[PDB]
């Protein structure tokens, strides 16, 4: 049957369509993912439905029950074939699901507020000298 | 300002004087600079007052005792000269906002035979006066 | 604004559960659109193409002394003019 | 097993095995180290702009 991919919403990766209120399938998503997840549908001559995982979690282990959610938790008992999301690549999930090559590299970065250029003022030149 | 060499070549696209896509105000003098650049108001003014000036030549002819006419006339040329001077400082001043009217190292800017137009035209006014 | 470069590396993959079908083709699928650049042509997409954004003295650093220079000529005139035609009444 | 700087391509996957990625890289741009020019002959109008 049609192949049910698991997806967290998340832009630009997965966002809502202008129009998906009247829309309905798998059109009423865009985003990276949502062509990510195309090109790999006709390469592999398969379809798929994308759909969005319930809890709105990545997934993590809980230690006290050993339960996976999120991605990996619905991959593992068979709710989704694949999971078409920015996934990280960690240890413990590739013990427990298939990651493929990465699609995106990333890493932690520095964001800062851009400074406003500068508008010296028009009298700037007595600026030397307390008024 | 019109493209050029670009795939959209020849759509000259209206400057738009005050971005307020940020909903900015900051202070008051940049607004000020602002609107005296969107109106052009000084090299206007430069061209009404050569106009003037070249009108009192005209009628000096006519007029031949009043010696007075050609006096006002001078004053004109001078003073549409130092408009014309007002009006390349706001200019290159309001330039200077944008960073691609600045920041020659890179974006390397280059003024058109208009501007030195405007240039000449100071110059032959103050030597007129 | 982003500033420097990144401080580690990593990455975000295809999941599959273990021991299925898609896993090779899935893989080499990546490879091949990462290959032929068509990540890099998405990435750019939904992230720049629907995007939404010196040492000399500048003439803007002394404008006001050219205003005032300019306010004084004209008034200079403005007084002589003023006296010229006092005495001529 | 070979332990060394080989690029993951398409047609090694196809044949080979690859790991996950130890290094990322891309191309990137080798140009001289900038170093002091020498100054123009009009250099000393520099500190005011034309």
């Amino acid at each position: 049957k049609t192949v049910v991919v698991t997806t967290i919403l998340e832009s630009p990766y997965v966002m809502m369509k202008k129009n998906h209120e009247m829309l309905e399938g798998n059109e009423r998503y865009e985003g990276y993912c949502v062509d990510l997840a195309a090109e790999i549908a006709k390469h592999c001559g398969f379809k798929y439905k994308l759909t969005i995982v319930g809890d709105g979690k990545y997934g993590a282990r809980d230690a006290d029950t050993k339960i996976w959610n999120g991605m990996v938790g619905e991959l593992v008992y068979g709710k989704a074939d694949i999971a078409i999301a920015p996934l990280t690549i960690t240890l413990v999930r590739e013990e427990v699901i298939d990651f493929s090559k990465p699609f995106m590299s990333l890493g932690i970065s520095i964001m800062i507020k851009k400074p406003q250029k500068s508008k010296p003022g028009v009298f700037s030149f007595l600026d030397p000298l307390a008024y | 300002t019109c493209c050029l060499e670009g795939n959209f070549k020849g759509l000259c696209k209206q400057i738009d004087h005050f971005p307020e896509d940020a909903d900015y105000e900051a202070d008051t003098a940049e607004y000020f600079l602002r609107a005296v650049r969107a109106s052009s108001i000084f090299p206007i003014l430069s061209v009404i007052l050569l106009f003037m000036g070249g009108l009192c030549i005209a009628a000096s002819e006519f007029y031949k005792t009043r010696h007075n006419i050609i006096l006002s006339a001078g004053i004109f040329f001078v003073s549409a000269g130092l408009s014309n001077i007002i009006g390349i400082i706001v200019y290159i001043s309001a330039n200077a906002g944008d960073p691609s009217k600045s920041d020659s190292k890179k974006n390397s800017y280059s003024y058109g035979w208009s501007f030195y137009f405007g240039a000449l035209s100071f110059i032959i006014a103050e030597m007129v006066g | 604004m982003k500033v420097g470069g990144n401080l580690d590396s990593k990455g975000y993959d295809i999941a599959t559960p273990k021991g299925s079908s898609l896993g090779t083709p899935v893989n080499l699928a990546v490879l091949k659109l990462s290959e032929q650049g068509v990540l890099d042509k998405l990435k750019n997409k939904w992230w720049y193409d629907k995007g939404e954004c010196t040492s000399a003295l500048s003439l803007s650093n002394v404008a006001g002394v050219f205003y005032i220079l300019v306010g004084g000529l004209g008034l200079a005139m403005l007084v002589a003019l003023i006296e010229f035609c006092y005495k001529s009444r």
